[PDB]
């Protein structure tokens, strides 16, 4: 099976360089080209660049807004696509996607988030949400920058009922929730806590529901 | 610098017909802008459907064709399904680069409509030791996935400190979104009753708190 894994994505100042990697593996790809696109809320998905997979030898395609900023390259021996962006600006921020291209865009890659600012690595602010048949209990993930977070409950054995939201965004801080519903019965005479990670600032919670 | 334009939403029924197009700002699509079209489902799972304009890739039903109809290029699903709810976006050659245009949001009305699930959610006092108090409202299992969500304190509209989410898919094909009405810690001890109200497909489900209990 062909298999797409983008990596080298996180935070990166205004200005600044970060090198993203695609590693690809399956079948000998000579015919596709390996594009990277990215997605963000206001543009959808935005082409940046591609690569022919040739041996031997490449060709490269650039959008307008990237020449002399972003390069793209391939190391056959590596099995990998790279992308080296610099100068970086607000309007990169993204997830970055590589795909294999012949005729239409075959296989594509889980992505990874590329954060362009200057404001601060803030980890995670955990809080309860508890009630003020079945009982729906929650946790706030409030204030982190930058994404993403994970949650699970009761370190994923907990996983029918779960829902995570949405992230919202003020003042360079995100906040978002996630809510677990369980049996009246079973809570709170068993604990229920919801297990929270910020990659970017390292950081791991965990926070047990309790009533009030 | 062409810009690809598609319908922002375009909604139909399991068995019918539909389809989307895809506008380029420079002139008529032709086959020289080898049109492309890719499907986006959720958590980021993408297939490309057709490119060179009508070539289907392998796997993809046979259900789905591509063709310029008029000045554009379209995607066509002929017998839509409950799982083509999704969002379709072209992308057209312009001879050494690509251009994605903004996407169409595709509703197939396969499922039964489904009432949100809503709970409102006091702030912790965890989070008032900080002076801050933060109520969250869940919305969950609802379809088709549009809600409007309104605010009230102590009987009156809140114009103000409100957040509300994009609906965005369950696991199991419904809705899900969140809103929060984020206040000081003392305008919450000045205020007595909180209320969270999401209309759905004109009917109307509110959850609210006092703070006698």
């Amino acid at each position: 099976e062909v298999k797409l894994e983008e990596s080298g994505g996180g935070l990166v100042q205004p200005g600044g360089s970060m090198k993203l990697s695609c590693v690809a593996s399956g079948f000998s790809f000579t015919n596709y080209w390996m594009n990277w696109v990215r997605q963000s809320p206001e543009k959808g998905l935005e082409w940046v660049a591609e690569i022919s997979l040739k041996s031997s030898n490449y060709v490269t395609y650039y959008a307008e807004s990237v020449k002399g900023r972003f390069t793209i390259s391939s190391d056959k021996s590596k099995r990998s696509v790279y992308l080296q962006m610099n100068n970086l600006r607000a309007e990169d921020t993204g997830i970055y996607f590589c795909s294999l291209w012949q005729t239409w865009f075959a296989y594509w890659g889980q992505g990874t988030l590329v954060t362009v600012s200057s404001a601060k690595t803030t980890p995670p602010s955990v809080y309860p949400l508890a009630p003020g048949s079945m009982v729906t209990l929650g946790c706030l993930v409030k204030g982190y920058f930058p994404e993403p977070v994970t949650v699970t409950w009761n370190s994923g054995s907990l996983s029918s009922g779960v829902h995570t939201f949405p992230a919202v965004l003020q003042s360079d801080l995100y906040t978002l929730s996630s809510s677990v519903t369980v049996p009246s019965s079973t809570w709170p005479s068993e604990t229920v806590t919801c297990n929270v990670a910020h990659p970017a600032s390292s950081t791991k919670v965990d926070k047990k529901i309790v009533p009030r | 610098q062409a810009v690809v334009t598609q319908e922002s939403a375009l909604t139909t029924s399991p068995g019918e017909t539909v389809t989307l197009t895809c506008r380029s700002s420079t002139g008529a699509v032709t086959t020289s802008n080898y049109a492309n079209w890719v499907q986006e489902k959720p958590d980021h799972l993408f297939t490309g459907l057709i490119g060179g304009t009508n070539n289907r890739a392998p796997g993809v039903p046979a259900r789905f064709s591509g063709s310029l109809i008029g000045d554009k290029a379209a995607l066509t699903i002929t017998g839509a399904q409950t799982d083509d709810e999704a969002i379709y976006f072209c992308a057209l050659w312009y001879s050494n680069h690509l251009v994605f245009g903004g996407g169409t949001k595709l509703t197939v009305l396969g499922q039964p409509k489904s009432s949100p699930s809503v709970t409102l959610f006091p702030p912790s006092s965890e989070e008032l030791e900080t002076n801050k108090a933060t109520l969250v409202c869940t919305i969950t299992d609802f379809y088709p996935g549009v809600v409007t969500v309104d605010w009230k304190v102590d009987g009156t509209p809140v114009t103000q400190g409100m957040e509300t989410t994009q609906p965005s898919k369950q696991s199991n094909n419904k809705y899900m979104a969140s809103s929060y009405l984020t206040l000081t810690a003392r305008a919450w001890e000045r205020h007595s009753s909180y209320s969270c109200q999401v209309t759905h497909e004109g009917h109307t489900v509110e959850k609210s708190l006092s703070r006698a209990d």
